[PDB]
DNA sequence: TATAAGTATTTAAACTTTACTCT
DNA sequence: AGAGTAAAGTTTAAATACTTATAT
């Protein structure tokens, strides 16, 4: 009482916060940026009827999406108190209402190509490869429903098997963050439709 | 102007909510629907499953039913029917006739032509594109107030109309956008 | 209290996940 | 390794009613 409820919940909010960005090893701006979204979602009392650390795990990603760092939702997932379901609900519910359009959101293919790719280990050669695989899968309208990160995990596996560097489905997968089923399905459409050759597997 | 020849929508599901004007005890209830499923710990009304309007009916001690499942208004009139027949059957009587109200519509449909998502949710106002959790736009109509789902397939699913009229207003401003350039 | 959200029910779209089987 | 699959889960809206957490 020499501090509002609403300063002991934001005061619990950035200890949450902080708790997310040491892990995650994000930068300055982004611990800045999503704490910045987080009191705008206070400010329109978007927060009512979420938890806590639903809503601040869902503005960290956010400030990725925002900020091009090429972050995975499970990342945060991995280590935020909520699941996947809740904070993605969180997300889409504030993105909405602070205005953060879809084009405001988007991180080009590419970027989650070299993200991912410097976990693999994979070369400069695989990268471009893979980005000129999605480049020609945008272009024939096989892009659009399908998730982004799974789409990069096929071309980079793809890739990587057409430049001698080859990583299993399963690598990719664990990197990108989707199942190897969804890699496999990814695949199996870009080979064909591309009229893609490749070694073996 | 915008060639609107090859859109079409079918009815999905009908929702309304009735007012029968009686209270009811759910358990002597129980009976008067075969197919029938009630914990009120989990749901306080009862979930019934009539089977020749193939609709699902929730039932409440307050004489307030829901249904869902319709694909005419018809089909919801002649399942409040049954039920109040079967009602009366138990020692119930009505202070009025029943109160039907048609709360929401589902319906999918068809543009005709793909899209490319990711440029439709460049310029398309009041959408959402979320890729990684879903594969459709979510566009949101102010009037009528609904919210039409579209897929690259040129596909759509419209929700929260309350008459296929409403649904093509809603449609018709969604082609409108579309055509922005 | 007055607010929201979750619990249950329906329904299509089309995508991913789950949980395996069979090579 | 990885091909492949069926079924379940994800999203949208609404009314019913009954609970639980919290804004003020």
């Amino acid at each position: 009482m020499v501090s509002d409820a609403a300063e002991r919940n934001l005061a619990f909010a950035l200890s949450e916060l902080d708790r997310i960005t040491a892990q995650l090893k994000l930068p300055r701006h982004v611990e800045e940026e999503a704490a910045r979204l987080y009191r705008e979602a206070v400010r329109k009392g978007l927060i009512r009827g979420r938890s806590i650390e639903s809503v601040m795990a869902a503005c960290v990603y956010a400030a990725c999406r925002l900020l091009k760092v090429p972050r995975t939702l499970d990342e945060i997932a991995d280590i935020a108190r909520v699941d996947k379901k809740e904070i993605g609900r969180s997300y889409r519910f504030i993105a909405r209402n602070l205005n953060l359009t879809p084009k405001k959101l988007f991180v080009k293919p590419t970027d989650y190509v070299n993200k991912f790719a410097d976990e693999l280990g994979l070369s400069e050669k695989v990268r471009r490869r893979a980005i000129e695989i999605l480049d020609e899968a945008y272009k024939r309208g096989l892009t659009s429903g399908k998730s982004p990160a799974g789409l990069v995990a096929a071309a980079l596996y793809i890739a990587s098997l057409l430049e001698g560097e080859k990583r299993t489905q399963r690598e990719v997968a664990e990197v990108a963050r989707v199942t190897e089923v969804t890699v496999r399905n990814r695949y199996k459409e870009l080979v064909e439709k591309l009229k893609i050759k490749v070694p073996i597997a | 102007m915008v060639d609107m020849s090859k859109v079409k929508l079918r009815i999905e599901n009908i929702v309304a909510s009735v007012d029968l004007f009686a209270q009811l005890d759910l358990e002597k209830v129980l009976d008067l629907c075969p197919n029938s499923k009630y914990n009120p710990e989990e749901f306080p009304g009862i979930i019934c499953h009539l089977d020749d309007p193939k609709v699902a009916l929730l039932i409440f001690s307050s004489g307030k039913l829901v249904v869902t499942g319709a694909k005419s208004v018809q089909d919801i009139e002649r399942a409040v029917a049954k039920l109040a027949q079967k009602l009366k059957s138990i020692g119930v009587k009505f202070k009025r006739a029943p109160q039907i109200d048609v709360q929401n519509m589902v319906f999918s449909g068809d543009i005709g032509r793909e899209f490319n998502l990711d440029v439709v949710a460049l310029t398309l106002p009041n959408c959402e594109y979320e890729p990684e959790q879903f594969p459709g736009v979510i566009y949101r109509v102010k009037e009528p107030k609904s919210v039409i789902l579209l897929f690259s397939s040129g596909k759509i699913v419209c929700s929260g109309a309350k008459s296929e009229a409403d649904a093509w207003e809603a449609v018709r401003k969604l082609l409108r956008e579309l055509d922005k350039y």
